[PDB]
Parts: C-alpha cells; structure tokens; sequence
C-alpha cells in the first residue's frame, strides 16, 4: 500500500477563490491605521445636509462665490448632497468639548463629469483641536505622513492658498516625475469664526485641519492613470489589487 | 514569617480595628498571608483547681474526685485524664457553656458515676497539639474569671511575608518601628536594664576573621537546670507563631529571635577545651550535621573553632553534640554579626536551610547586642538558676558596616514624583524614619540608620519618602508625549492577518506546552538530537521542541479521548533546533503549524460523508500562504522526511528554498499515540513568506476570448510538474489561464497512462483572437511538449 | 490570545508597538543586565529552568527590551508579549504563563503619569466597575516600586499588576543617561486578567485546550 498508493503531488488543491478589497478602501484604511496610531479616532454622518450643516457653519456664509463653484447637488432651498465632509466634524465640536481630535472619511458629490473627473469621489478631511499648536506642527506631521504613505521617494513644498472654512492655508504639492509637481493635499489653520458659532473660545484654543483627495492619491501610489475606471468597477482590473 | 495581635499591640497601640490593622499593615509593604483563627468558638470556659484525688471504684478509669472552681456551692465533677493529680489548677467546661466541635458535654453514664462538664484539654477546647493531657495551668491566679480573657484568646496570627528589600522587619522590633512612622503614633520601647556581673571570668575567645565577622559576643551563666519546666506565659507567646518547644533554652533563644531578630542559641562549655577562635576552615574540612549526612566545605564556609577540631558553622547549623544535653552545667551564647556578602549561598550549597542563615544573608541590626544579650540572659536567669559573667567583646572598629551621605535635591524628587511635597514634610518624614536630617538650601543630607540595608542612593530615600506620604495620597495625570508616526510598511504581513484568515476557514486556535516528552519526541524527529534539560519537573516534560508535531499530536489525542471528534487546530510558536554557528548554540524560527483531520463536511444534507486528504489540504493551505503572499512561483516537488508518508507528502520551494512541509503522518506511526482516524499536519517556516508584493496597474483589454479542449496523453509517471507548467511559458501575448475539469483512466485509455483534460483562454493583449493565430499556439505548445517523451492525443 | 490582541489593540491606539525575540537566553540578558546582580536572593526564588552555566529559559520578558533599548536612540518606547517559565506546579500555578512587560522612555514622566495610564487601562479593560489601590512591593529591575490590586466581590483585593519606575543602573549600563532621561515600566499577568474577566476559575484548564471550553469564547 505504501509504494503503491501514491497521488499526484502537483495537481491544484481544491479551495474558493478568494477576492481582494477595492483601491480607495485600501487606501482608506491605510490611512486609517496610520492616523488611528497617532490616537485619531473615526467620525461618520449623513450624506444628505441642509444649509447650517455644510455652507452657513463653515463661515461662508452665503453671499460668497463659493454656492456655484462647489457644483453643488440641490434639492430645494435647505437641502443638498454632501459637497465637502465637513458636517461630520461639527456635529462633534458642537456636542462635547474641548481637547480632542477626530477624522472622517466619506463621500462628496460635485456636478463635473469629464475623463478627468467624476462626480463621486472620497474625501479625507482631518480635524484637532487643543491648546498651542500651529504651523510648525502641521508641517511636522503633513510632511511625515507623506514621507510615511510613500517610501521616501518624493519631495514637497508648501505653498499658499485658499478654503474658506480654514485661514491661514496652504497647500502641499508633492514631486512628480513625468510632469513637475501634482498637488496632492490642502491644509490651514481652523479660522476663529469657525470656532466661536460653536462653542470654543478661539482665544486660548487653537487647531488645524486637512483634508487629501484619495483618488488622487491612490492613482499616484499604485500608476492607474484613469479616473474614470475606478467607478465602472470591472473585474480584470480590480483583480490586480489582492 | 508569622506573629501574633497582641505581642505586636504590646509595642504600639493602633486603636484602629481587628482587622483593619492587617489593612494597614499592607499599606507598609508587608503583604499578609491570610488572618487566621488562634482557637475555637465557645461561650466561657472557667478554670478552678481539684482537691484529695481517689481511684476509681470498678471502672479502669481514675478521677472520680471534685472540682473547686470558686462558687460558694461545691459540684462533684469526674474526669479520667492521665495526668490529673492533686493540685493542678485546670480550666474545665461547666454548664454556662459550649464545646466546639459539635460534641456538647451532656449527663449521660460512663463506667460509673455520670459526669457533668469535662476538662477541657488543648484539643478539647479549640487550639491544637496536645502534648500529654489536660492544661497544665500555672498557680497563684484568681478564679472565676474567663479562659478567653485570662489566657488572651482574642487574638490572630498574621502570616506576614517579607521581601528582601527590607531586612529589618524580621521580628517585632522592625514591624512596630515601620507601623509607628506609618501612622504616626509613638513606639514604647520595653526599656532594657543592665545585668550586674557577680561572678568570675570566662573562657577567653578571639576572631582572627576581620573582614567576615565584625561583632561576637557571649556569656558564661554558671549553675542552670535544664530540667526546669517551660513558663506557660512565654509558650503562649511561642504557641502562635507555629514554635514548638524542645526543653527551656532553645525556647528562651528563640524568643529573643522572635522578638528582636537577633539570632543567638547556645553553647556548652565543658566540651570546649581550648577557647574559641573564629576562622575560614582548611580545604577538606568535615564536620557533622543533625540528619546523618557528614558534609564537608570547601575553603569559604566560616566555621566557629578552637585549637582542635571544629564545632559550629556560621550561623547556618550549630551542633548536636556540641550542643546542651540533660546534664549540661554551664553555658555560653552566640550573638554574632556576619556580614551579609560573606554569608550568601552557604544555605543552598549543602541544602541547608535555618531561620538563621534566612537572617545573616539578608542582614541584622547592628547595633542591638548589648540589648539582645540582656534580654535574653535576663529571660534566663529568671526561669532557671544560675547568674552571669562578665560580657565578652570582639569587635573590628573599621571594618563594620558604614553608611553614606546619600544627598538629596529638590529637583530629582520633583521630576521622580511628580507632586510638590512641602520642605517642611520631607524633614520631618526623614526624621520620623529615623535618619540624621541636615537640610540646606534646595537640597537634603540625610545619612541612612543602621538597622536599614536598603538605603544607599538616592531612590532608595525617594521611595521612602513617598512609601510614608502615602501612593493613593497623589493626584492623577496622563502623560505628555510627542506625537510622532513611526514606520510602517505595505510589502510584509502581519500574525494575525493570517490567523484571521484561518479563523474564516474553520481552524480552533490552541496553545501547547513548550517543552515535550522525549520518548514520543525522537518518534516524530531521528537523526537529529534534542536538547535536554537538567532539573526537570517529570520525565514526561523533559525535552525541548524540535518541531511542532508533538504537542499537537498530543492535544488531539486527549480530544479524541473524551469523545469529541473532529477537531481542527493550529499554533503559532518557535522551535528550537540544535547548531553550531547560531547565536547561543540553537537557531530558533517563528513557525506556523497545524493540525486537520475528522471529517470533512459535518454530516450534512446533501454533501456526503468523506473523510479528509492531501488535496483539501493543499489548496486550504494555498489560500494561507500563497495568496496573502507571492503565488510567484511555488513549486511541490517530492522530499522524504521521516514522520510522514512518502507519497502522499510534499515539499513547498517557493523560489529554491525549503520552505514547508505537508501531508498525512506515517500510518505506522498513528500505532503508538493511537491518533484514530486519518490525521494530516502542515508546518511552515514563518518570516521568508513575511513579505507581500505591492501591486502595479497596467493596460487591460476589451474583447471576449475562447475555451479550447486539449487532451493530453501521458504515462502514470509525472503528476503535474511538466504539464500544467510548461503551457503558460510558450508565447507572452496569447496563453493566459490553464484549469482541469477531468482526469481521463477509464476504459477507454491504454493501461499505466492518463490523459489530463488542460483546458484554455485564449486571448490577445491588443486585438482579438481568430482561428488562424489559435493554431499556432495550440501546436507550439505541443512542440514544446514532445520533450517530455509525450504529445497530445488523436479523439 | 484575545486578551493579548485586546491589550495590543489598547496600547496600539497610544503608539506602543511591540517588540519580540527569543525564548532561550544567556545570563547577561536575563538576570545581570536588570541589575540583579547575581549573589541576589533572585536567583532561587523565580525558579529558574537552567541548562549548564549560562544558558536559562527566559523567566521575565525583558530581554527583548533590552536588546532594543541598547541598540537605537532614545526616546522611544514599546511593549512585548511573551512567554516565560517557573518551575511551579500546581492546581494554582502552571509552569508556563503569559506575561506583559511594558516600557517608556522619554523626559520628564514621573509617578503621577504612572497612576494616570494604569488606572485609565484598568477602567478600560474592566467597564468601571472595580476599584483600585496602589500599594508598595519590590522588583529588582524598578524601584521606587508599586502594585495596583484591584478590588474583587469574592474575597477582599485581588493584586493584578505590578510596575514602578526604572532604576537608574539598568539605564545606565545601557547607553541613556539618568539624569536628564527618566521612565517607567509595568508587568501584569495574561491568565489571571483573562480567568478574572472570563469568570474562569480553574487556571489549569486554559492550557489543556478542550475544546468543549475553548468553543464558547467564539
């Protein structure tokens, strides 16, 4: 029976395919764990807002040129679809208070369809807020989480800008190779306004927050070039990513 | 260490509980063992005196005399103890009371005249060991009154255990000096009066051991009987603690032990001859010990000599003969200092071990002999006859155990603690411990005491300072620390990923034994040899891993034992194998093993009943590994290994190297252990496959492809290494995907050859596919298949 | 396994990461580099397996602290899971079980910073419903010392933890300097964390793995 009854050695074992996650959820979750470290902790919400939620509390506040340039999703006069994610971090500075920090993933919509852009994609946006912190401090931790998403290849340079919701802002704009340089990221410091319709006293508290395109990011990390082959969601592409 | 309440309340008196002292004697740093009960649970038990005993009339049993015990009513009570004579004031159970135990004394017969309430002995009333019979109580006491008051029953004994750290707090002194600074209330010391030496000289001794015996002391006491009886009052003290009695002296000399942690029992004086010297003994020297072993030493171990062969080991073991028998005359004492590093592993080097040396290695108050010596000849020559010498000095001024200046500043107690104490509580915190306070400006001289070896740097006052002020007396706060990221990296892979992933295939987790049975240890792995171990706890656990197969193999066997089959397990632990060039003589590597057997399915409704092989191990194993990993190349190829079938096992490469083994064990092995059913194992060498590829895009296609059929025909020799392999490497634009569907050894086939059903997808990177280019592809395979002395088949 | 994870996971979120190595362990890793220092009472006492005169399975995880406090720049601080072994057997003591031996190291921590991790651990890993002391003890390796005790319902304390600061001779033979530098550490036990938790109470049973008992932490 011993040197008599032997099988094929080589032969496919039998078992079920498995399958692997989607890029952004990926990335997502990368980032997840790399803030989740630092003592960051997630935040969700709703993705549909009225006014105070997403323009009026962000010190718009309305007359401002920021009601067509967000493309945004109306439905009336006091309801649209989420156009930055944003609501879910004020809904928590409102409630409690006041030395802790919180991040939030989750979807945006803006009226744009091009082969350049879709009119979903994810959003990032950060948030901290305690005693004396500033610029320096968000420099020192931007930089690291650049240096720590991509294996130190690249090099960045903060440049200005502008958001209403955050002064003074910035921009972070790391090094590409087949053109000069792709902006990757936007941040600044919470502006006073911001604070004081919450109920945060802005002179003694302080905080910054960001807020990362991960569409961007993870066309830039794993080389997919098209933006719109994220959301056709065929499986001879999302097969690779397992 | 055990003591007794009121010896301790003797010293010091907390008004504080019964037992909310043994609270706060763990608030101190002594963690207490339990408080344990002295006697039983009775309602008074007087004690009175007998008078004019008699014999018994017509029984074998005496006592049938009276009792006194003081009403003005006179009660006839018997009783048949050994020992009851006349004149013998015992405590007795009457009718205002209870015996514990269950047995309450009633009025019924008993070989004559009934009996009304009996003598309550050590066993008959609540405490333990009796010795001869009833309580030999001592005379001149008032009568009436209660046992549980008189002979002071209404305490405990605490089992305290100390640390190393402290060596002070061995004894009574060095508890009620550490509790009276603890909660601030002030310590009586008994005061100690001198002795008034009456008599001649002594034997005149010398130490020429100036470095390993600072202090020696001594007393002649001339005229003792050693037949006198033991005070009741101090065998009561002696009783708690868990001391029995040998005769009078070792009593009295393990009283003062007791009390103030001074070691010190005895000599005899007429088996001397020749004085006392103290020195290191030659090489070879052989003295005797109390059990029947004659041990030796080999240069180090002090002994306690004279001009002849010695008598006496250094505080550790004193002597048989040497020492007092039931004729002894005279007597001389040991108080002796040792120092600590020179008296360290002689206990544990001969197995020895005495209350003694448990006190010399750690240490002993210094400076306590003019008091310990006093007290315990004071004790002596109370209880028996005799008096005392002059006192007898050996001393080394410079070679004693000196303190430091141990300096303290504001700024290392501020950034130790982290709490503001206030200048004025530190110098007082310091001077109630009891040291020498010379305080300055931002700053602390505090020199250390003498009775304390913990205190020589500054930590060691920083830790008795807040020992005292108090741990749950300082306020929280958490932590303030700098946020930086730290590395990461994407390419690897982390432990519980993959036991996640086995978790979702249906795998217990278990944890073995780390350490296996050398018997069916060399069973699973010969030729190479284990590592052993010296001091073992069995032979059954006497051998490291050389693999893991042993405790799993174990574990499934004590399943399948309890009926309870079917049992699916893995563990994650390293394996110790011998070597050579390694770091300390064994490579060690994290490792991964398994164990599946039982059935497959669970005795469902539609899938059959068919017990586990090699396949659906492979391919729940191909999951683990390959997929979370490379899935590269792999290759399985056949390499014999001694515990498992030689078939039915393979070889995982995963780029040339030997990486796993897998397969169904030996099944002659299965008839030791007795494993019932077919069981199968898989080990894996862990960090070569802890390391993932990060994935990279690239252009995908549109347009639909085609399932060709090919049926290759080939002899029962290769299974699949030049068949399933060699398709996908002929051409780099036109073969993707290979499967098989069917194995062809029917009727229709010749005899010793198969034919495998390889199906394909063909398609094109750029265009389609048409029947023209398929052609090629399928016939350049196919060329390149007649190397393996085989083509496709004619059907 | 759930514990450690659980453990893992709530040192994880404050930016603890673990640390590993080996089982088998010389002297100098062991016993002479926490500043024992070998004529010590502790020698006898942890109940040590020996191999010949320099060879020891390991008794406390502190070697794989060592060994990375020795090697890098500070200020950084870990964990470390392990095994270790004490000859001790029983029906209260199995001679393998499962400690934790944390370290930090960074300036200006103090007592205070000590009581303000250990508590919140203790209120996180229980849901507040147990109250804490901390009382004084002694390890060679940290002094001024310290254990946490929590309070059981069965008998009176139950002692769970133990830490203390370190002493400066095991930073100073490592290459930090105590006078500007400063940390604590802290040792609990797995398996009396877990029965105390898990309602178990027959210490033995974890490590005979029935699988009638392991099938209801599932």
């Amino acid at each position: 029976r011993l040197a008599a009854e032997t099988i094929d050695i080589s032969l496919p074992g039998r078992r079920i395919e498995n399958g692997g996650l989607h890029p952004v959820t990926r990335t997502i979750d990368r980032i997840e764990s790399f803030f989740g470290e630092l003592g960051f902790t997630v935040a969700t919400g709703p993705e549909i807002e009225d006014d105070y939620h997403n323009f009026d509390a962000l010190n718009i506040p309305g007359h401002h040129p920021a009601r067509a340039d967000h493309d945004t999703f109306w439905f009336d006069a006091t309801r649209l679809l989420r156009t930055q994610t944003s609501g879910v971090q004020i809904r928590t500075m409102k409630a409690q208070q006041p030395p802790i920090r919180i991040i939030a993933p989750g979807r945006v919509y803006r009226n744009d369809y091009d082969q350049t852009h879709t009119p979903m994609f994810h959003q990032m946006e950060g948030l901290i807020v305690d005693t004396n912190i500033s610029f320096t401090n968000l420099k020192g931790t931007l930089h690291d989480f650049l240096r720590n998403f991509f294996e130190e290849d690249l090099q960045i340079r903060f440049r200005p800008s502008y958001f209403p919701f955050t002064e003074p802002s910035a921009e972070v704009d790391v090094m590409g190779k087949n053109g000069k340089w792709l902006e990757v990221l936007g941040c600044g410091m919470v502006h006073p306004n911001v604070l004081r319709n919450v109920g945060i006293d802005p002179e003694i508290y302080s905080g910054f927050a960001f807020g990362m395109g991960m569409e961007r990011l993870t066309m830039l990390r794993y080389g997919v070039t098209d933006l719109r082959s994220f959301f056709e969601n065929d499986l001879r592409f999302l097969k690779q990513f397992k | 260490m055990k003591f007794s309440e009121l010896w301790l309340r003797e010293w010091v008196n907390p008004a504080i509980d019964s037992d909310a002292l043994a609270n706060q004697i763990t608030m101190a740093g002594l963690e207490v063992d339990g408080v344990e009960p002295v006697a039983g649970s009775f309602n008074g038990v007087v004690v009175g005196e007998v008078v004019e005993c008699a014999q018994h009339p017509n029984a074998d049993k005496l006592r049938v005399t009276k009792v006194n015990v003081g009403g003005e009513r006179l009660l006839d009570i018997v009783c048949g103890a050994p020992n009851c004579r006349q004149g013998l004031k015992v405590a007795v159970a009457t009718i205002g009371a209870i015996l514990p135990g269950d047995f309450k004394i009633k009025a019924a017969k008993l070989r004559g005249e009934p009996s009304e309430g009996m003598l309550c002995s050590f066993s008959e009333l609540g405490i333990s060991d009796d010795h001869s019979g009833i309580i030999e109580l001592p005379a001149d006491a008032p009568l009436g009154t209660d046992i549980r008051e008189y002979l002071k029953l209404d305490d405990n004994t605490i089992e305290i255990s100390v640390t190393p750290n402290r060596a002070d707090c061995l004894g009574i002194i060095g508890v009620a000096r550490d509790v009276a600074v603890l909660n601030k209330a002030p310590l009586q010391e008994p005061e100690m009066a001198p002795v008034t030496a009456t008599i001649s000289d002594t034997l005149p001794i010398t130490v020429e051991a100036a470095d390993a015996c600072p202090r020696y002391l001594g007393r002649v006491v001339k005229g003792i009987n050693v037949n006198a009886p033991t005070p009741l009052w101090m065998k009561e003290k002696l009783r708690r603690c868990g001391i029995r009695s040998i005769d009078a002296v070792v009593d009295v000399t393990n009283y003062v032990l007791l009390e103030l942690g001074q070691p010190m029992h005895a000599f005899d004086k007429d088996r001397i001859d020749g004085g006392i010297v103290v020195r290191m003994a030659k090489e070879g020297e052989t003295v005797v010990l109390l059990d029947g072993s004659e041990a030796t030493l080999n240069a180090d171990t002090l002994v306690i000599a004279d001009h002849h062969k010695a008598l006496g080991i250094a505080g550790i073991f004193w002597g048989e003969h040497s020492g007092v028998n039931g004729e002894t005359q005279n007597v001389l004492l040991e108080c002796a200092y040792f120092n600590p590093l020179s008296i360290t592993g002689r206990a544990r080097r001969h197995g020895l071990h005495t209350d003694a040396s448990h006190r010399y290695e750690r240490g002993v108050d210094p400076a306590l002999q003019y008091k310990a010596i006093e007290r315990a000849t004071r004790l002596l020559l109370d209880i028996c006859g005799g008096d005392a010498g002059p006192i007898i000095d050996v001393s080394n001024e410079a070679t004693l155990p000196k303190r430091a200046t141990i300096t303290l500043r504001r700024s290392k107690l501020d950034r130790l603690i982290g709490h503001h104490i206030a200048d004025e509580q530190v110098s007082d915190i310091l001077r109630r411990l009891g040291c020498e306070v010379t305080e300055g400006q931002d700053e602390w001289k505090a020199v250390a005491p003498t009775w304390r070896f913990d205190m020589e740097i500054e930590e060691d006052l920083v830790e008795e300072v807040a020992r005292v002020y108090g741990y749950n007396n300082i306020p929280d706060e958490p932590i303030q620390a700098g946020l930086i990221m730290g590395t990461h990296r994407e390419a690897d892979l982390s432990l519980k990923r993959v036991k996640t992933m086995l978790n979702d295939k249906g795998y217990q987790e278990v944890i073995t034994y780390s350490f296996v049975d050398p018997k069916v240890q060399q069973l699973i792995h010969p030729g190479a040899e284990a590592l052993l171990l010296p001091n073992p706890i069995s032979v059954e656990m006497s051998a490291m891993r050389l693999s893991l197969w042993s405790g799993l193999l174990a574990t499934v066997v004590y399943n399948q034992n309890r009926q309870q089959n079917r049992v699916r397990i893995f563990e994650t632990g390293l394996r110790f194998v011998p070597d050579t060039q390694a770091n300390l003589g064994i490579r060690q590597d994290l490792m991964l093993a398994g164990v599946i057997c039982g059935n497959r399915y669970d005795e469902h409704w539609n899938l059959a009943k068919e017990t586990v092989d090699f396949y659906d191990l492979k391919g729940d194993l191909e999951a683990v590994l390959d997929l979370t990993g490379k899935l590269g190349d792999i290759q399985f190829k056949a390499e014999m290994n001694p515990a498992l079938h030689p078939g039915q096992s393979a070889a995982i490469y995963l780029k040339d190297e030997r990486i796993g083994f897998i397969g169904v064990v030996h099944p002659e092995l299965e008839r030791k252990l007795d494993l019932n059913g077919r069981t199968l194992v898989f080990e894996l060498e862990w960090n070569k496959l802890a390391d993932r590829i990060v994935p990279q895009a690239r252009e995908i296609s549109r347009f639909p492809a085609n399932r060709r059929d090919i049926a290759v025909v080939v002899a029962e020799n290769v299974p699949a290494a030049d068949i399933l392999s060699e398709c996908k490497k002929v051409g780099v634009n036109q073969v993707v995907g290979v499967n098989l569907f069917d194995v062809y050894r029917g009727k229709g086939v010749a005899e010793g050859y198969k034919s495998l059903a390889i199906s394909l997808i063909l398609q094109d990177t750029n265009r389609t596919l048409e029947e023209e280019e398929i052609a090629a592809t399928v016939a350049k395979c196919v060329e390149a298949l007649k190397e393996r002395f085989q083509a496709s088949l004619r059907d």
